[PDB]
């Protein structure tokens, strides 16, 4: 992986050793990203894919594959919602019970900090 | 065990029983009784109001053909005897999920108005008005429902739960309480249709719950096997919580003269329907009494008196205060 300011870019190399003990690369691909943020990136040989990790400009979690122009995207779940609509005929602290408790809702780590 | 007080007989099996606690303007008190088929609206006096009379004096003074096993009673506080303009109002729930509003001259005139729209059986039903204008009912369609005397829906709350029990607030206006079976107790104001608060239980399921009349701060409970008592604004935790009955807990009712004495009832058991009398000073019930199969439990409006239908039977206890 080439981090540049304008645009990021993956290339793949192959090892070759000739008959005097001589290594060079041999290329196999280069793919082109946009300007997110590279957290992380392996590859598979049994898939040939690219595996990368990213942050947008809204700091969000971005995670997509390529076998080695096109990313495949993963569907990262997004954060909770900033606002609760709670209904005139809702007891707001059931609403929001429901909520908070909700499997997959929250981590127990982040309301034994706030307590 | 106590043996009752006093007993009176009953025609057939009685599966609710409630004291008017409004002033009916006679000497008497007014009670009613749902049999399998019928209501029965009597007269009660007892020897601890009028000297002239030994032990219970009890009078039938109007049975209505009801065709439906009655589950709860609710008196309007419209409700009177004068000899001017006599005039008994009262609502019922039935097996069939129907209200029935039943209206009389104590003469002739003898009027119903069958309520529909529950899908659900009723559980509970009050009037929520003091002008007696307005019933509230709850039941295992998971609705609170408001009717107008004319069987129009005023308004619907949509519970989490089977509604269980429906009280109106004693002295300030527009309050209803509404028990529901997972342990929630809300409130809603009838005049913004809203929730203002809720109360939770430690033990479910809820079965009853009632206001203390004396103490309008005080709620009291039967869920699971225990009686739980909250006291307002103070928390929405439980106050005190102890054990009524060993095998599930079904009524729950405050006297009408002491904020420190409820009665609760067992439930439909084997080991004979247990009334249990408490006194929030003392950590046992301070009367157990023993009725074979008993429905319906309720506390007259000025003697320390509660009463429970039974297989054929009214059992009353007085409590020495």
């Amino acid at each position: 992986y080439l981090h540049t300011p304008k645009q990021g870019q993956f290339c793949v190399f192959q090892l070759m050793c000739a008959e005097s003990n001589r290594y060079s690369l041999d290329h196999i691909s280069s793919i082109f990203t946009n300007q997110e943020t590279l957290i992380d990136f392996t590859f598979t040989l049994t898939s040939m894919d690219i595996w990368a990790l990213w942050l947008d400009d809204d700091n969000q979690t971005v995670v997509k594959h390529i076998n080695f122009g096109q990313w495949n995207p993963v569907f990262v779940n997004p954060l909770p919602e900033d606002d609760l609509a709670i209904s005139d005929e809702q007891e707001p602290q059931e609403a929001y019970l429901e909520c908070l408790f909700a499997p997959g809702r929250f981590t127990i780590a982040a309301v034994q900090k706030a307590i | 065990a106590s043996n009752a007080t006093y007993t009176v007989d009953c025609e057939d099996y009685v599966h609710v029983v409630e004291f008017n606690p409004f002033d009916s303007g006679e000497a008497g008190s007014l009670l009613a009784y749902g049999g399998i088929s019928y209501v029965v609206i009597a007269s009660c006096r007892f020897q601890e109001e009028d000297s002239t009379v030994e032990g219970i004096e009890f009078k039938t003074l109007k049975t209505f053909h009801h065709g439906e096993r009655v589950v709860a009673i609710a008196w309007s506080p419209e409700t009177r005897c004068d000899a001017l303009l006599p005039l008994l109002r009262f609502a019922t729930a039935a097996g069939d999920k129907k209200i029935r509003i039943f209206t009389s001259d104590f003469q002739d005139k003898n009027e119903y108005k069958v309520i529909e729209g529950h899908s659900g059986y009723i559980n509970d039903l009050v009037f929520c008005s003091p002008e007696g204008t307005d019933i509230a009912s709850v039941g295992d369609d998971h609705t609170c429902r408001i009717w107008d005397l004319d069987g129009k829906q005023i308004a619907m709350f949509i519970l989490r739960s089977p509604g269980m029990s429906v009280a109106w607030h004693p002295e300030g206006a527009f309050k209803l309480m509404v028990a529901e079976k997972t342990g929630t107790i809300r409130f809603y104001d009838l005049t913004t249709h809203q929730a203002i608060l809720s109360l939770e239980s430690v033990q479910v399921p809820l079965m009853s719950a009632d206001w203390c009349v004396r103490n309008t701060l005080r709620i009291g409970a039967v869920a699971g096997n225990d009686w739980i008592i909250w006291e307002m604004p103070r928390s929405s935790y439980p106050q005190d919580n102890k054990p009524a009955h060993a095998d599930r807990a079904r009524m729950f009712r405050w006297s009408k003269c002491n904020e420190n004495v409820f009665a609760t009832t067992g439930y439909p058991g084997k080991m004979k329907s247990q009334i249990a009398i408490h006194h929030l000073a003392h950590p046992q019930p301070i009367l157990i009494g023993t009725a074979p199969v008993g429905s319906g439990l309720s506390w007259h409006r000025r003697l320390p008196l509660c009463v429970v239908g039974g297989y054929r039977k009214l059992f009353f206890w007085l409590t020495e205060m």
